[PDB]
């Protein structure tokens, strides 16, 4: 759903760092994931 | 608490054994920690 979206980036929780990889690459191109666990890293990655 | 879930994890590994078997190419298949996350996957807990 993010794909068809146009999306470009997109935050996971780091748990499903698994999940994520199973799917087919090229379902997976294009995007450019940022896997976290703690929220502070979360606003970094958003504002500045 | 329960053994219900590690008896789901134990069933789909042995097989995924038989597939090996019955088909593939090991006529005994030998898991091993290493060999592993090839045949169930990726880890899914690390931070308790």
């Amino acid at each position: 759903a993010a794909k068809r979206a146009g999306v470009t980036c997109i935050v996971l929780p780091a748990e499903n760092k698994k999940d994520f990889y199973d799917l087919a690459a090229f379902i997976t191109e294009g995007l450019e994931v940022h896997f976290v666990e703690h929220y502070r890293e979360i606003f970094d990655i958003a504002f500045p | 608490s329960g053994v219900r879930n590690l008896q789901k994890q134990v069933e789909k590994v042995l097989r995924k054994s038989a597939y090996k078997i019955v088909s593939g190419e090991a006529e005994s298949v030998e898991v091993t920690p290493e060999n592993l996350q090839d045949f169930v996957g990726k880890p899914v807990f690390t931070v308790e």
